[PDB]
């Protein structure tokens, strides 16, 4: 009975990973947009000199 | 059962009675579990005469009644103030009726079997409870906490208990019990206060000094050098105002009081500190889950929001425990609720459904089925 009920409860800490997930695709956009906007800006203002 | 009914979460503490719904983020209602009588027939002429009174109700008018504690440290000795708490809880507080929602209630380790049966008696023939389900504190607090495997250090109002869990497995063998919690620590604040010159006697100036040692007192990571500080300075001391505009000053017995749960000798008992009961208790159990149990200790319970014990019980034990042990305390900042929360938790869950205990079992088998359902 109780390791049934401790996988059950063990659901709720990957559903805590899944929260974490939320967290890890905020870092990726902050960090995709910053990198990937600044080349882009740089390369177009280089070839454009 | 409608997939829309949420079931109900009661935290039967010593000192607090936490309620709530199934999902909820924080209990919806927490009071006093007490119970009041008045002292004399006709002091309550006009303002609607109760035969007894619950809760903050009964702690307000503590100077015309006689407040009775149905839990003593953690176990349930009067049966009708509690079936009166509960009533309370389910019309007064959470405004539901107790026969349209499951409910989940908390008890503390080694609860006698006796007191589950009359519990499951109470909610299926009383409330007519359609289904219900107990389960441990130490057990929720560390389903509230972050983990499965773990060592719980709860230390309620009344009692203070070290249960080693692996697996969800709240471990019969090791778990150890310490007749110390905020009650007792109230006690010996109010001792050391009239030590200091400041007599309180009354029940209403114990809640007085309670809640100064809710507000002041704080655990230090050195006793004897805080000591020193404090004999050599006083920058430790703090200003209370009592409710009668008079200020008083706390000095070392902010952290002389919580001292206690680390050496009890100063109450004259003759048990180990909270830190030698949780390494005693992790000692009990196997060698293969020992390292777990240091890398999951977990704080619960009103008595350990003292600042300063997590670091502590941390340095205690790392001093107590092997050089080759990680030793890792977790005191999240909602310990206090960490009971309610993994009770909440637990009942949210899907898979959960499959252990409530419902009415038919109960009627088929008796109050005995909460010793086959509820481990």
């Amino acid at each position: 009975i109780a390791s049934t009920m401790a996988k059950d409860v063990r659901q709720f800490w990957s559903n805590v990973e899944k929260v974490v997930q939320f967290k890890q695709q905020s870092r990726l956009e902050e960090k995709r947009k910053k990198a990937l906007d600044l080349h882009l800006d740089f390369i177009v203002g280089q070839t454009e000199k | 059962m409608d997939d829309d009914i949420a079931a109900l979460v009661v935290d039967n503490g010593s000192g607090m009675c936490k309620a709530g719904f199934a999902g909820d983020d924080a209990p919806r209602a927490v009071f006093p579990s007490i119970v009041g009588r008045p002292r004399h027939q006709g002091v309550m002429v006009g303002m609607g005469q109760k035969d007894s009174y619950v809760g903050d109700e009964a702690q307000s008018k503590r100077g015309i009644l006689t407040l009775k504690y149905p839990i003593e440290h953690g176990i349930v000795t009067n049966w009708d103030d509690m079936e009166k708490i509960w009533h309370h809880t389910f019309y007064n507080e959470l405004r539901v009726a107790p026969e349209e929602h499951p409910v989940l209630l908390t008890e503390a380790p080694l609860n006698p079997k006796a007191n589950r049966e009359k519990m499951t008696q109470i909610m299926f023939e009383t409330f007519n409870t359609p289904a219900m389900y107990v389960a441990i504190q130490a057990v929720l607090s560390l389903y509230a906490s972050g983990r499965t495997t773990g060592i719980v250090m709860d230390s309620g109002d009344g009692v203070t208990h070290t249960v080693p869990i692996y697996e969800g497995y709240a471990l019969p063998h090791a778990i150890l019990r310490l007749d110390l919690a905020g009650r007792d620590l109230t006690d010996y604040l109010m001792k050391i206060l009239t030590e200091r010159g400041y007599s309180f006697t009354t029940t209403a100036e114990r809640e007085i000094v309670r809640d100064i040692k809710e507000k002041l007192c704080y655990v230090a990571l050195d006793f004897e050098q805080e000591m020193a500080t404090a004999a050599s300075s006083s920058s430790l001391e703090k200003s209370y105002e009592l409710p009668d505009g008079q200020v008083i000053t706390i000095g070392n017995e902010r952290f002389r009081c919580p001292e206690a749960l680390f050496q009890p000798s100063f109450l004259g008992m003759e048990s180990c500190g909270i830190h030698e009961t949780t390494f005693n208790s992790i000692m009990k159990c196997d060698v293969d889950i020992r390292k777990d149990l240091y890398a999951n200790t977990v704080l619960s319970g009103g008595t350990t929001m003292y600042p300063g014990i997590a670091d502590r019980m941390q340095k205690e034990i790392t001093a107590l425990a092997p050089s080759t042990m990680k030793i890792k305390i977790i005191a999240p900042p909602e310990r206090k609720y960490s009971v309610w929360i993994g009770g909440s938790i637990l009942a949210s869950l899907s898979t959960f459904q499959q252990m409530w205990i419902s009415k038919q079992e109960y009627d088929e088998s008796g109050p005995s089925i909460v010793h086959r359902k509820c481990f």
